[PDB]
RNA sequence: AAAUAUGUAAGAAGUCCUUGUUACUUAAUUGAACGUGGACAUUUGAAUGAAGAGCUUUUAGUGGGCCAUUUUUGGUAAGCA
RNA sequence: ACGGACCAAGGAGUCUAACGUCUAUGCGAGUGUUUGGGUGUAAAACCCAUACGCGUAAUGAAAGUGAACGUAGGUUGGGGCCUCGCAAGAGGUGCACAAUCGACCGAUCCUGAUGUCUUCGGAUGGAUUUGAGUAAGAGCAUAGCUGUUGGGACCCGAAAGA
RNA sequence: AUAUUGGCGAGAGACCGAUAGCGAACAAGUACAGUGAUGGAAAGAUGAAAAGAACUUUGAAAAGAGAGUGAAAAAGUACGUGAAAUUGUUGAAAGGGAAGGGCAUUUGAUCAGACAUGGUGUUUUGUA
C-alpha cells in the first residue's frame, strides 16, 4: 500500500486529487552502481583529439 | 635484538569487511557482525564470513541442489540458508515447500519457490527468525566447477587443460602428446 | 585510470621497477614465439605439450555447415514447451494428446539421453537421436519421428 | 507502465524492477526487534575498565 | 672469461626457508601400481560386500 | 673400525575378539585384502616448543658473487684457481 | 672508474588488438541494445526484431559415437544443523572440499547374440590402455590493478641495406 | 549504399597554449647555407586612449636632473607580470693550507601565545 502524493496545482494550492507511488520509487539506491555507470556513461558524449 | 621464529607483522590473510561497497550488503554484515559478538551461535559466526566471500568463493546454488539436501532424513522442515545467490534449474520437475533464504534470487528461481507454495527470505528475515540459527542448514555451491580452475596447476603427467584460445584438431595434439610423434606427454 | 598505475608509484626511484642487474632490455629472448625447439623449449613443452608437428588429416573447403549439429540432453527438451502448456501437458500426461515438440524448429539436430525425462509421454522429432536417448523416451510411452 | 511494479507490466521486453537484498535498511529496529534481544547476552560497559 | 662452476652454497638456507614439509600421508592410500590380478579380485570382492551391507542393513 | 653426520618408529588411520565379501590364493572356511559387530579414552603411550595449522592462484627481481673457521684438490707459493 | 661549470624551461613504461590470474557490478542456463532500425532537447540520452558471438557435451585423424544399475554410488575426514545431556560428552544429518574404490560417454584392443541382399548389423560382456569428459549446470558482459604478445613499445644510440 | 591527411564551404572538441600546438599564431617555406638536388629558423603581449614626456636646466651630443601626461612611468617604444644562474651598492657576521653538515649549548638578532577567566560582587558610573 503506497501511501499517498498530494498534487499541487499551478497556482500553489493542493488539489482533491492524491496518487500512489509508482512503486518505482521502492527500488534500491546504490550510490556506488551508479557512480561506477555515471562514470562510463559521461564518457560517450566525447570527441577524439590526436597530434599529427 | 629477537631471534624471530615467524615472520612479524603478518596479516592473518583472511578478508574482513569484504571490499564490496554495497551498502546494503554493508547493513547486513553490520547486522551479523553485532549477533556474532552476542549470541555465541556458531550459526552467526559461520555466516559472518560467508558474507565477506568473493564471487568465485560465492558459487550459485541450484534449486535442485536445494531439492537433494531437503530429501536427506529428518531435514525436510529445516530452513535452508545459502549465502550467496539461487539459481534455477529446469532439470527438475518436483519441488518441495521449503522456505530458503539467499542474497540474491534469480527470477526463474523465486518463481519455481514460490509455486511450491514455499517463500523467498532475505538474509535480514532469517535473522529475527532464528536468532541463533534455530534449525537451519547452510549449502555452498561447487568452487571446482569453475572453467578457471581446469587450467591449475599444469604439467607433465596431469591432464589439467591446457590453456589455449582455438580447440580442435592440429591444435596442441601433436608431438608431446602421442608416442607416434616423439613421447606422449 | 594513469592515476592508479605503479608507474605513478615508481617515480622517484631509478630503475622504475626493472631492477639494476637485468635492467629492461628491448627482446632478450627474442621476439614472438621464437625459440620453441630451443631455448624455450622447456616452457613450451611444459606448457603445450603437443604444439609442434602434424597429426591428422589435411579437408580441403571445409565449410562450416555441414556441420551444423546441435545437441540436445534430455534434462532439456521439456523448456522447449512454453511454460503456460507445460503445466498443462505434465499433469495430462495421456496418449492421442502428447505435445509435439519441432527440436529443429529450436535449432538442435540430435537428441542425447543424459537421463530422467519424467512418465509423460511425448511425441518429439529430430533429425537425429542416439539409441539410450531414445530407449529413454519410449520408456516415458513417446515415441520419435525422424524428419530432415 | 513505464517501469512497472508487483502488478503491471515493465513495458520494456524481459524486464523487471530490481529486487533488494535486504527488507529494511534500519538495522537499529532489527537489533530492538526483541527477538534477538531475548537472544542476546548481557552488554558490558562501552568502555572497558583498565585494569593492571 | 672463467667463471664458477657448481655450488651447493645457500641451497640449505633456502630451502629451508619455506621448511622441510612432511609428504601430508592419507587414510586410503592410492592402489596405484599394486599387482593387477590383486585389484581385479579386489574390485569383485568390495562390490560383493556392498551388496551384503546394503542388504543385511536394508 | 670411530666422532660428526643419516633412515625408521614411539598408536584412535591404534590394539584385541567374532564373522561377511571375493572370479585372487590354498589340499581345503586355508590364506590375502577390505569390512560388520563387540571391547579398551586422556598417562592414548618418550622430552621440549608450537608464535596458529593446512592449502591454492599469480607475479616481481635474481640466475657475474665474494670473505672467515674447519675438512680439502692443483700449485713452491700467492690479496691464486 | 665513468657523467656532472651553473641556472630556467622541456624530458622518458603510454595507447591499441588479442589475452591469463584476481577483484567489483549486472544478469543467470543463459548472456551481449548501440551492424542496423525508431526516436530525439540531435556525435548525448531512451526504445527495439532476426541472427550472430561465448556458454549449456565430449571424444576420435576420420567415418562416427555420445554421459543415472543404484536416494546421481560406497568408504574415510569434515564446518554447520538436529536430539539427548547442566556441562562434559553421546548419537543422527552431514553442503563446499580432500583422499580412495567404483559407476556412465568417447578412443584403442578384444568377445561376437538375435538376424541376413552371406556379408552386412553388432547384441552381450571384458581389458596393468587412453580423453583437455558425466556424475541435480556456471556462464556471459562491463570495468580496474598486475602480467604477456604484435606493434616505434620506457627514452636516446649504430657500423650497415634498399 | 562505399573511399577521401587534396580542393571549396560549414559546425564542433574532457585537444595544445608561444621551448606547446603545423616548420610557420608575426612581411614562413620568409631571412639564411649549399654549385646542386635540397636544408630551413628565431621572432606574439606598453597603455582605456599616445595622453609617446610641452617646457627649464647641465652636457658638443647621446642623455641626465627637474617639470608634465597617466589610475599606475614599480607601464617610457630596451615598454604586462620580471624568477634563477651571475653582478653592483648598502647593512650584519665569520675567516692561521677549503667551505658546506649532525648533536648540545653560550652569545647576538628576531618572533607567538598566555596574563579578561565565570565568579564574592554593586567601595558604581552612562543606573541596568
Ligand atoms: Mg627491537
Ligand atoms: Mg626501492
Ligand atoms: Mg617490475
Ligand atoms: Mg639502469
Ligand atoms: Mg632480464
Ligand atoms: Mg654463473
Ligand atoms: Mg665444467
Ligand atoms: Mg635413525
Ligand atoms: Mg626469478
Ligand atoms: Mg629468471
Ligand atoms: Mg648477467
Ligand atoms: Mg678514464
Ligand atoms: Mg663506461
Ligand atoms: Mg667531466
Ligand atoms: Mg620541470
Ligand atoms: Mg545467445
Ligand atoms: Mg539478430
Ligand atoms: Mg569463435
Ligand atoms: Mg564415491
Ligand atoms: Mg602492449
Ligand atoms: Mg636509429
Ligand atoms: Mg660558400
Ligand atoms: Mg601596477
Ligand atoms: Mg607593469
Ligand atoms: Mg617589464
Ligand atoms: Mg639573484
Ligand atoms: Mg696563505
Amino acid at each position: 500500500s503506497r501511501p499517498q502524493v498530494t498534487v499541487h496545482s499551478l497556482t500553489g494550492e493542493a488539489t482533491a486529487n492524491a496518487l500512489p507511488l509508482p512503486a518505482v520509487f521502492s527500488a534500491p539506491i546504490r550510490p556506488d552502481i551508479v557512480h561506477t555507470v555515471f562514470t562510463s556513461v559521461n564518457k560517450n558524449k566525447r570527441q577524439a583529439y590526436a597530434v599529427s | 635484538g629477537i631471534d624471530h621464529t615467524s615472520k612479524q607483522h603478518k596479516r592473518s590473510g583472511h578478508r574482513t569487511a569484504p571490499k564490496s561497497d554495497n551498502v546494503y550488503l554493508k547493513l547486513l554484515v553490520k547486522l551479523y557482525t553485532f549477533l556474532a559478538r552476542r549470541t555465541d551461535a556458531p550459526f552467526n559466526k559461520v555466516v559472518l564470513k560467508a558474507l565477506f566471500l568473493s564471487k568465485i568463493n560465492r558459487p550459485p546454488v541450484s534449486v535442485s541442489r536445494i531439492a537433494r539436501a531437503l530429501k536427506q532424513e529428518g531435514a525436510a522442515n529445516k530452513t535452508v540458508v545459502v549465502v550467496g545467490t539461487v539459481t534455477d534449474d529446469a532439470r527438475i520437475f518436483e519441488f518441495p515447500k521449503t522456505t530458503v533464504a539467499a542474497l540474491r534470487f534469480t527470477a526463474g528461481a523465486r518463481a519455481k519457490i514460490v509455486k511450491a507454495g514455499g517463500e523467498c527470505i532475505t538474509l535480514d528475515q532469517l535473522a529475527v527468525r532464528a536468532p541463533k540459527g534455530q534449525n537451519t542448514l547452510i549449502l555452498r555451491g561447487p568452487r571446482n566447477s569453475r572453467e578457471a580452475v581446469r587450467h591449475f596447476g599444469m604439467g607433465p603427467h596431469k591432464g589439467k587443460a591446457p590453456r589455449i584460445l582455438s580447440t580442435g584438431r592440429k591444435f596442441e595434439r601433436a608431438r608431446g602428446r602421442r608416442r607416434s610423434k616423439g613421447f606422449k606427454v | 585510470p594513469s592515476r592508479f598505475t605503479k608507474t605513478r608509484k615508481h617515480r622517484g626511484h631509478v630503475s622504475a621497477g626493472k631492477g639494476r642487474i637485468g635492467k629492461h632490455r628491448k627482446h632478450p629472448g627474442g621476439r614472438g614465439m621464437a625459440g620453441g625447439q630451443h631455448h624455450h623449449r622447456i616452457n613450451m613443452d611444459k606448457y603445450h605439450p603437443g604444439y609442434f608437428g602434424k597429426v591428422g588429416m589435411r579437408y580441403f573447403h571445409k565449410q562450416q555447415a555441414h556441420f551444423w549439429k546441435p545437441v540436445l540432453n534430455l534434462d532439456k527438451l521439456w523448456t522447449l514447451i512454453p511454460e503456460d502448456k507445460r503445466d498443462q501437458y505434465l499433469k495430462s500426461a495421456s496418449k492421442e494428446t502428447a505435445p509435439v515438440i519441432d527440436t529443429l524448429a529450436a535449432g538442435y539436430g540430435k537428441i542425447l539421453g543424459k537421463g530422467r525425462i519424467p512418465n509423460v509421454p511425448v511425441i518429439v522429432k529430430a533429425r537425429f537421436v542416439s539409441k539410450l536417448a531414445e530407449e529413454k523416451i519410449r520408456a516415458a510411452g513417446g515415441v520419435v519421428e525422424l524428419i530432415a | 507502465q513505464v517501469w512497472g511494479s508487483e502488478t503491471v507490466a515493465s513495458s520494456k521486453v524481459g524486464y523487471t524492477l530490481p529486487s533488494h537484498i535486504i527488507s529494511t535498511s534500519d538495522v537499529t529496529r532489527i537489533i530492538n526487534s526483541s527477538e534477538i534481544q531475548s537472544a542476546i547476552r548481557p552488554a558490558g560497559q562501552a568502555t572497558q575498565k583498565r585494569t593492571h | 672469461a672463467k667463471s664458477k662452476n657448481h655450488t651447493a652454497h645457500n641451497q640449505t638456507r633456502k630451502a629451508h626457508r619455506n621448511g622441510i614439509k612432511k609428504p601430508k600421508t592419507y587414510k586410503y592410500p592410492s592402489l596405484k601400481g599394486v599387482d593387477p590380478k590383486f585389484r581385479r579380485n579386489h574390485k569383485h570382492a568390495l562390490h560383493g560386500t556392498a551388496k551384503a551391507l546394503a542388504a543385511a542393513k536394508k
